[PDB]
């Protein structure tokens, strides 16, 4: 089947050999792109736009319709951020921004309500919960020895 | 020797005997669901005379047996300890399961593996069996990890279902999140307790448990769908209808709740963890009510109102309430089990179609089917005398005259009043109004298995609630003496409620146009959470997995560090040392160097 | 527009080709053919039993069909629980503990035929 | 031990002499019988180890590691016969002594009661594997492959050899007895902290250690299966069995000189689990894995807690176990497709009903779902670390949750989803595929009765 | 459910686009290529595919949507897509 | 290979009335908006100029963007909806019944029986088929990914087996 | 009018909102039509090979099988050590280790320091 | 109506 030389290789760097990639990697020399070599080794293989699976138009018949891609065609380097179940880029009805700046508005007010909240708590105009036998000394893990502190509840 | 230990035992080994037979093969595969049920009938049968004891003289008891290990001064052993909370939650679990096998037969009936679908409601059903009656905290956690790879399955049961898979792996994510927490309980109450058994943890008295508390309020918001790993509940509605209405309506996201009421004792020793529950249970309840009400999925809809309700309980069981949460549990369990049991009538009856702006005038068109939602959609938001009011109103009122915090209790008050919303929403949309959905109609539930499942969930909705509040032993200080006017905000808010909610929805009757409200996206949208919280996160760190790590750490640093830099040196230095030039001239004189400086600085002569 | 006349072509025979296709998928009347198993005398002599048909025969169909499922599933379930529970496990001790019985100051005892005492002279409160 | 040693020395003529075609069979029933024998040494004394003689002993340390590497052999042999068949006689003949030769070497090396003798065996089994990697392994890179493997794991073991030989001629005897009970404080002088390095570096480098683990995602991914196996499930623990043994005069210069072990492993197991969140190939995928369980016990080991050993223990067994599996199955549907990338082959669940549900529960026990002993060893170490220090559990839990996603990320894309158009030579799976796996699940599940034969000496 | 074939699509398809009020009830064909016979503007074939689309409820791509254009065509494609073999 | 101005005009037209459905819901309202879409549709139609036309079609998606509805309504059977794929897990293909068992064979006699019926006739139309597609292949490689049908009489269209014999869409 | 969609890399901008498909340009009228040509010659070829009666294995994609090479050991060879490489490494090897460290160290010291003068209550704690 | 339903061979 597919022989050595079409393994991928270096980065392209005269224009002939950015056409000989290109040609490599089943595209033409308008589309093909190397990634941006700031050594970390991507090679010649060209970058793709971010586009999930869910990008692609579901109606569309692929050769793998369950990640839709067809036989052959070059997918991306960072396919597995970009399966179907995986990271999707879909574009969402709103703005990213606010869509961020709803989402932490609204947990922050949440929050900090919440503080203000603990900061005047709410109660009935009522008192303590009076309980005999100088508060349960005894039965609230008290040790018998040791006898309770005076404590006693009156009445009026 | 009393035979309430025996019995009570035998409600999980008889359960376990479907599991064992299914192996065997011998079953014809077209009668195993029919087994299935009956086993489960005799379950519940069975599972009556450990309560009527319990009720009668009120005796708790621990069934220690075969020992795991002696684990040096650990005693790891199988112990089914069983109180109140478990002897009153078998009885509910099985009766509701039970009316969802008979109604799983009507609704899966033309899926080939059938039959396994009911192994694994048995599977599941056994895992929460032990979730509840766990006297240590190893087998608590059996269940509480088996009851989330049982739903990973059962999510994903249609498979192929390319987003099914990513809800299963979405509810494993932050089941496990939530299971950190557990762990984290785990090693505390091993460590500084010296024991996994309850009886240990409550006799050694933590009074302290800043540090397992945190950790097990982390455990019971993965499980319980609480605000922040909420959204799993949501996305877990693309399995069967089955599937939704028996683990993800009451019988396995309650198991967070459930585990705090299991530790209750220790939780009313600290203070900040009761005031965090107040805070996570408000938020909850509302924040995913308010994504509810914009919403057109019922299976949607309903999952939102669990949360909400989910909500709701961990609020009692915050301020010492701890047993009328687990109230809540068992009401909860009767009518939120029939809305998606008779949300999954309708669902296939009408060419499995759940979008609520298609449905439309579903009341004379199925009479039963449109009488069991109105009945429990009364009873989840209020209608005293049914099944919600010996819960919902009473842990209201119960909140109300408390020292809380008071935004969470703003909180409490709109949501209830959020919970008639979302409710008016389902019964005008679906059943009230004119029809909408396509002209070939197959609307029909004459099916004796819907209408029987449905009667015995329906007469559970109808008297259950006056049943178990009269019976049960008062386990809480009673609240009589407030003033008329926060004793009824209950019924207000939620009548309040009823209203503009009604008046907002045939709003939409006005031919008028409605505009785009930017509120609205913001609910409709499921409050933003999901677009972001499972986008942003999820990209940065498998981002960084192949740009650092993989590539960056192991394979291009990591292979140069050591491996790469040792080979360049020994090839650097191999290629000079053996170049030599064949000239006898240099060999001498590199022996002459040799022989004068050997002779020489180093001093080889002293 | 509109189906291109190759295409209609096209179209129309990928049609009947996927028609006849489809009609293969059917079933004659004779598949599934399957050799015998072996038959069991219960369900033999139901199987003459159930000739009638009449309304009084499917409730003893019925009850024996609970039936054996109750000593199979319940009966024979219980009675190795219960002998584990009471000469096997409860042979140890502390392996079967259970709350106290809950007395109340009034009533009596039995292990040592003794009366915890009456409650004594309440305050005499009404409403 | 000689009622083992000597039937598996003896049973390499048995393969040899036997015949054309009966080769596989009678190795196969012998060495299942070996196993057989193997199982009864599993009841350990009291407080001591069950010394047979000078040359050998064994604890229960080395019972529950013995027999699984008795246990393993029918399972290479299992695993061997399907690209094999396809070779001349002598060949296979010879693969069959590799392995026997390599279990032999390593049923003294648990039970060597020397460290000299424990560490001439110990490094020994290079030999068997390297030809294995190498002559039969099917692919390029397995020549690069075997230089990596027998490098790494020699430049850690040969400043071993000066260690020992330093402590023989300056405290005595050697032997793992009077170690123990001749055992003396080490000082904090900088030459003992050298000699901590040397005894120490030696072990982590089979482990592997976090850094110093590069070698086996080279000789895994395209190791032939049959010694993928053996150099995941034993020889993996092999590094990690003489960790407790050898930690018994490096005492108490542990506490301060495993800082740099014990940050290298905690955040190697995120950030190789980290790895396992995406994989291309399935081996590779299974390797990484072995390398954050094996990082547990790195840490589980040089805390040098009770509880944290037999959690050690039984975790070291139970990965090997499982990790043996999961390699078996990478090579059921490599066979199919021959190839080993994730992608191309899925949804299997539908062409292969039984194979999704050995591939399920495989999976399960990988991820140490409850009771399942790699719970009982992932949940010990927890609680060990807990106590040496409270963060310990935001990584150490942290990694529960990325062995989640990536567990059932590889039971997603290979066995659920939709199944490839394109492949079609995917024939039902032949019973000895079936039996294999069940070979590996049934004691799996088996030994979760009993976790006291797994939980070490320490138990 | 029992399944739709020819005589069942054929007389749901001419029952929509009957009920249709521009549609002429006589003029009304199985073969019949819409603008060339029933003078429908490129805009009227894409919206009543929708009512097409609800009288099945099963989504008509748009791509498939363009090329169909007759009441026989509609039959032909709802068939095979619902794979409807009579 | 290039929506003209008309093909994306309609597409935007069948796009708008379906979110138009998750807002309306109710079928009075939608016969009243759907025909004031209709309407002020049918006003631009001599707008000759075709820069206008995108124009006109400019502030269009973005309107349409300003109002489309968070959760639309997306059909079961469809994309998005519900019921995709859900009734996939089940129609495994049909080589896989080749590598049958010949007790499982004798089962379905007839079937199998017609089954290598249809299995020669694709041995059969192969050459045919392949032969028919390079004797009218355009130069430099395929142009349009449509395939040519069949010609003459007799012979199968190339490219057939797997469309004619795909799994039904409902196998169960 | 609303306000406008601005687009993120985790929310593309979708085709109907992208300028750059408004003006279908002549230079662009080609540029967009060898996409049809190039996606034929790889679907012509992908059918004949499946449709293909003589097939019995898989039909190897060298697209597939050039990305596991890609992301494989073909990323070494193109291996430059810059500033970035040589920062990045360290940010994210080195780093996080000795931070690890740091935080560890500073809190077993300051644990075993009331164990040392007995501010720590382990009455019960006795498994360890 | 019955038809036939394809399946993968469980006899191994
Ligand atoms: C009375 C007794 C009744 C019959 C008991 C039969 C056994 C049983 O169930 O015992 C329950 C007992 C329960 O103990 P018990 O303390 O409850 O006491 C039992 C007696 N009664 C019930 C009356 C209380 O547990 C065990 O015996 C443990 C069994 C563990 C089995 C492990 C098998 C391992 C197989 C390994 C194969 C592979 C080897 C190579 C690889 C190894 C790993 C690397
Ligand atoms: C308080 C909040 C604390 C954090 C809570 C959890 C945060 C989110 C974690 C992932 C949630 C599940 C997930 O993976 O979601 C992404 C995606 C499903 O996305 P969804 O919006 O459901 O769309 C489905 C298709 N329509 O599903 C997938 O992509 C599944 C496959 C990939 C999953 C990768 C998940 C990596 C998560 C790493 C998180 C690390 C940081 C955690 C920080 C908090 C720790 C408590
Ligand atoms: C003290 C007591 C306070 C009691 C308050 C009671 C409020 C009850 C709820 C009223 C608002 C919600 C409502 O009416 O929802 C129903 C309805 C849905 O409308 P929509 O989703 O747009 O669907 C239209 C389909 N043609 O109509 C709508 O208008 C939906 C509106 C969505 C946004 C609602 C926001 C409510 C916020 C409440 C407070 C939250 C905390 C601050
Ligand atoms: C790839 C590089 C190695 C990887 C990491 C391996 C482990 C790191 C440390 C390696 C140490 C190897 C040498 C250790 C021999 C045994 C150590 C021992 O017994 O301890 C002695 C430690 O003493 C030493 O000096 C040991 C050597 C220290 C390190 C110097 C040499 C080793 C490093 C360079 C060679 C190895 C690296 C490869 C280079 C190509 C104690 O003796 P003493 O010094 O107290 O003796 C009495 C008196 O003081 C006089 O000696
Ligand atoms: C109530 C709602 C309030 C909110 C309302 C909000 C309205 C938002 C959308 C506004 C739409 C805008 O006015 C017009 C646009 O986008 S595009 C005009 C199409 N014009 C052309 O592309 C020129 C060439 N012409 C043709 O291609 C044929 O004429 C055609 C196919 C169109 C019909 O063919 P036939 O059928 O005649």
């Amino acid at each position: 089947h597919v022989t050595k030389d079409m393994f991928p290789g270096p980065y392209p760097k005269t224009p002939e050999e950015r056409a000989a990639a290109a040609k490599k990697y089943n595209m033409r020399v308008e589309d093909y792109e190397p990634y941006p070599d700031d050594g970390m080794g991507y090679g010649d293989y060209p970058k793709l736009p971010d586009r999930s699976q869910q990008e692609r138009d579901p109606w569309y018949d692929w050769d793998h319709p369950d990640l839709r891609l067809n036989w052959g065609e070059p997918i991306h380097w960072d396919l597995d951020m970009y399966i179907r179940n995986r990271v999707d880029t879909s574009p969402t009805p709103v703005s990213w921004n606010t869509m961020c700046k709803h989402l932490s508005g609204f947990v922050a007010f949440m929050l900090f309500m919440f503080w203000v909240g603990e900061i005047y708590p709410s109660y009935q105009p009522v008192g303590p919960k009076q309980y005999p036998y100088n508060d349960l000394y005894l039965e609230r893990g008290g040790d018998p020895t040791k006898e309770p502190e005076p404590v006693v509840h009156y009445e009026i | 020797m009393n035979p309430f230990a025996s019995l009570t035992l035998t409600t999980l080994i008889i359960l376990t005997i479907p599991i064992m037979m299914s192996n065997s093969n011998i079953y014809k595969t077209n009668l195993y669901p029919n087994y299935v049920k009956t086993t489960v009938s005799y379950a519940f049968t069975l599972s009556l005379v450990p309560l009527l004891m319990f009720m009668h003289t009120g005796q708790e008891m621990i069934i220690s047996n075969w020992h795991w290990m002696t684990l040096q001064t650990v005693e790891l052993s199988l112990s089914f300890k069983m109180d109140y909370f478990s002897v009153m939650f078998i009885p509910v679990a099985l009766f509701v399961t039970w009316s969802i096998m008979e109604f799983s037969m009507w609704y899966m009936h033309s899926d080939p593996f059938i039959n396994r679908f009911f192994k694994y409601l048995v599977l599941f059903l056994i895992t929460m069996m032990i979730l509840v009656t766990a006297n240590n905290l190893f087998q608590l956690f059996i269940g509480w990890e088996g009851v989330g790879i049982m739903s990973f399955l059962l999510i994903g049961w249609w498979h192929g279902r390319t987003d099914a898979n990513t809800a299963a792996l979405q509810a494993i994510l932050y089941n496990r999140i939530g299971d950190i927490g557990f762990v984290l309980s785990m090693a505390w109450f091993l460590t500084h307790s010296n024991a996994w058994d309850l009886q240990q943890i409550f006799m050694l008295n933590n009074e302290c448990p800043n540090m397992p508390l945190i950790g097990l309020l982390l455990a019971a918001a993965g499980k319980s769908a609480q605000f922040g790993l909420h959204p799993w509940l949501p996305s877990a509605m693309e399995g069967p209808t089955p599937v939704s209405a028996l683990l993800h309506s009451s019988t396995m996201v309650v198991a967070g709740v459930f585990l705090l009421i299991r530790f209750y004792p220790l939780m009313e020793t600290n203070k900040l963890v009761q005031t965090m529950t107040l805070c996570l249970g408000a938020i909850t309840t509302l924040f995913t009510a308010l994504c509810a009400i914009t919403q057109n999925d019922i299976k949607k809809i309903v999952a939102f109102s669990t949360s909400s309700q989910l909500g709701l309980m961990m609020v009692t069981i915050g301020i010492n309430q701890p047993h009328l949460a687990f109230l809540h549990i068992c009401m909860h369990a009767f009518f939120k089990a029939m809305l998606f049991m008779c949300s999954g009538s309708i669902i296939h009856s009408l060419n499995d179609e759940q979008d609520i702006r298609k449905m439309g005038g579903l009341y004379k068109a199925m009479p039963f089917t449109t009488t069991a939602l109105i009945i429990g959609s009364l009873a989840l938001t209020g209608m005293p005398y049914l099944t919600g009011f010996y819960s919902k109103d009473l842990i209201i009122e119960a909140v109300n005259m408390s020292y809380t915090n008071a935004w969470a209790l703003l909180m409490t008050l709109i949501a209830t009043s959020l919970t008639a919303a979302y409710s008016t929403r389902i019964i005008f949309f679906a059943f009230l109004g004119k029809p909408r959905f396509p002209p070939l109609v197959l609307i029909n539930e004459n099916n004796p298995l819907l209408i029987n499942s449905i009667k015995r969930l329906l007469i559970g909705s109808i008297f259950a609630g006056f049943i178990i509040s009269n019976n049960i032993p008062p386990m809480t200080v009673p609240n009589t003496t407030m003033p008329l006017y926060m004793k009824m905000t209950a019924l207000i808010v939620t009548i309040m409620g009823f209203m503009l909610a009604l008046e907002l929805n045939n709003t939409t009757y006005y031919l008028k146009f409605k505009y785009p409200s930017q509120t609205y996206k913001f609910s409709n949208m499921l409050g933003y959470y999901p677009s972001i919280m499972h986008r942003l996160p999820t990209y940065h760190n498998l981002s960084m997995s192949q740009k650092s790590a993989s590539s960056l750490l192991d394979l291009i640093w990591l292979e140069t560090i050591l491996p790469k830099t040792t080979s360049f040196i020994q090839m650097k230095m191999s290629i000079m040392v053996s170049n030599q030039k064949g000239l006898i001239k240099l060999y001498f004189l590199s022996f002459l160097i040799t022989i004068m400086i050997s002779m020489t600085l180093f001093n080889y002569h002293e | 527009s509109g189906y291109t006349p190759d295409e209609k072509l096209r179209l129309q025979q990928l049609r009947e080709l996927r028609r006849r296709w489809l009609k293969d998928q059917e079933l004659s009347p004779r598949e599934p053919v399957l050799p015998p198993r072996r038959v069991w005398p219960m369900e033999q002599f139901w199987n003459k039993f159930l000739q009638d048909g009449a309304p009084w025969k499917n409730v003893i169909y019925k009850t024996y069909r609970h039936s054996i499922f109750a000593v199979t599933h319940v009966l024979i379930p219980v009675w190795i629980i219960h002998y584990y529970l009471k000469y096997h496990v409860t042979a140890k001790p502390y392996t079967v503990v259970e709350r106290k019985p809950r007395i109340f100051p009034g009533d009596t005892i039995l292990e040592t035929g003794e009366v915890i005492p009456l409650m004594k002279e309440f305050p005499d409160q009404h409403h | 031990m000689l009622k083992i040693i000597i039937p598996t020395t003896m049973l390499l003529p048995m393969t040899w002499m036997s015949k054309h075609n009966m080769i596989w069979i009678n190795a196969t029933v012998h060495s299942l019988l070996i196993s057989l024998i193997s199982l009864s040494l599993l009841n350990q004394l009291g407080e001591n180890s069950l010394n047979f003689s000078l040359t050998f002993f064994s604890d229960s340390l080395s019972a529950p590691l013995l027999v699984l590497t008795t246990w393993l052999l029918p399972l290479m042999l299992m695993a061997s016969q399907s690209h094999l068949s396809k070779e001349t006689t002598t060949r296979k003949k010879l693969y069959i002594t590799m392995l026997i030769l390599l279990q032999l070497f390593l049923i003294m090396t648990f039970t060597a009661t020397e460290l000299i003798l424990f560490y001439i065996l110990f490094e020994a089994t290079l030999v068997p594997t390297l030809i294995i990697i190498t002559r039969w392994g099917n692919q390029t890179e397995r020549l690069n492959a075997g230089l990596y493997f027998l490098f790494y794991t020699l430049a850690g073991s040969l400043p071993l050899l000066v260690a020992l030989v330093y402590i023989q001629n300056t405290t005595g005897s050697l032997n793992f007895l009077i170690i123990h009970y001749w055992s003396h404080p080490l000082s904090n002088s900088w030459s003992n902290i050298f000699m901590w390095l040397a005894c120490i570096m030696a072990f982590m480098v089979k482990m592997p250690l976090y850094g110093l683990h590069l070698w086996l995602p080279k000789a895994h991914v395209e190791a032939p299966i049959a010694g993928s196996m053996v150099l995941a499930a034993v020889l993996l623990k092999l590094g990690g069995y003489g960790m407790m043994r050898i930690t018994t005069i490096l005492n108490p210069l542990t506490n301060y000189m495993a800082y740099p072990f014990l940050m290298l492993s905690m955040w190697g197991m995120i950030m190789t689990s980290s790895i396992c969140l995406r994989q291309t190939d399935l081996k590779s995928l299974i390797a990484y894995s072995s390398v954050s369980h094996m990082a547990l016990v790195i840490v589980a080991i040089m805390i040098q807690t009770p509880w944290s050993f037999m959690g050690a223990t039984a975790l070291m067994i139970a990965h090997g176990l499982t990790s043996s599996m999961l390699f078996c199955l990478a090579n059921t549907n490599y066979e199919r497709v021959h190839s080993r990338t994730m992608i191309l082959a899925r949804g299997l669940q539908t062409l292969l009903p039984l194979m999704a549900t050995w591939w399920l529960m495989a999976s399960l026990t990988n991820l140490a779902l409850p009771p399942s002993i790699n719970l009982i060893g992932e949940l010990f170490i927890i609680t060990a670390s807990f106590s040496w220090s409270n963060i310990t559990i935001i990584l150490m839990g942290m990694n529960m949750m990325i062995t989640a996603l990536y567990s059932l990320y590889m039971l997603i894309t290979t066995q659920r989803g939709k199944y490839t158009h394109h492949i079609n030579n995917i024939k039902a799976s032949f019973t000895r595929e079936n039996a294999l796996m069940a070979l590996h699940i049934l004691p799996l599940l088996l030994l979760t009765l009993n976790p006291k034969m797994i939980l070490g000496p320490l138990y | 459910a029992p399944p739709l074939t020819l005589e069942a699509i054929k007389d749901r398809v001419l029952y929509v686009l009957k009920l249709y009020d521009k549609i002429d009830p006589e003029k009304l064909s199985v073969n019949s290529h819409f603008m060339k016979d029933l003078g429908l503007d490129s805009l009227d074939q894409v919206e009543i595919i929708m009512a097409m689309e609800d009288e099945f409820g099963f989504e008509i791509p748009d791509i498939d949507a363009e090329k169909l254009m007759c009441p026989q065509e509609i039959v032909d494609y709802i068939a095979d897509k619902k794979d409807v073999y009579e | 290979a290039y929506l003209t101005h008309q093909q994306k005009v309609l597409r935007l037209y069948k796009r708008a009335l379906r979110h138009l459905e998750s807002w309306c819901v109710h079928r009075d309202k939608y016969r009243y908006f759907a025909c004031l879409m209709r309407a002020r549709f049918d006003e631009h139609k001599n707008e000759k100029d075709m820069v206008k036309a995108t124009q006109l079609l400019r502030q269009a998606e973005e309107e349409f963007w300003y109002g489309q509805h968070p959760q639309p309504y997306i059909f079961p059977e469809s994309p998005g909806g519900t019921s995709y794929e859900r009734y996939e897990c089940y129609k495994v293909p049909e080589w896989c019944l080749d590598d049958w068992h010949p007790s499982e064979k004798a089962m379905y006699p007839d079937y199998f029986a017609k089954r290598e019926q249809w299995k020669r006739l694709r041995r059969e139309s192969w050459e045919r088929e392949v032969k028919q597609l390079q004797e009218e292949t355009p130069p430099g490689g395929p142009r349009t990914e449509a395939l040519p049908p069949a010609r003459k009489e007799g012979d199968l269209p190339p490219l057939w087996w797997h469309i004619v014999t795909r799994p039904r869409e409902r196998p169960m | 009018s609303f306000p406008k969609y601005k687009p993120s890399r985790l929310a593309t901008l979708p085709a109907t909102l992208d300028p750059a498909e408004y003006d279908i340009s002549p230079e662009t009228r080609k540029a967009q039509a060898e996409r049809l040509a190039i996606r034929s010659r790889l679907k012509r070829e992908y059918l004949l090979q499946y449709n293909d009666p003589n097939r019995l294995g898989v039909i190897e994609d060298p697209a597939l099988i050039r990305w596991t090479y890609a992301r494989s050991a073909n990323i070494y060879p193109n291996f430059r050590p810059t500033p970035k490489t040589s920062l990045l490494g360290a940010l994210f090897g080195i780093g996080p280790l000795f931070f690890w460290y740091y935080v560890f160290k500073t809190d077993r010291d300051k644990k075993e320091k009331l164990i040392q003068e007995g501010k720590l209550d382990q009455t019960f704690n006795i498994s360890y | 109506k019955r038809l036939f339903i394809i399946k993968p061979s469980g006899f191994y």
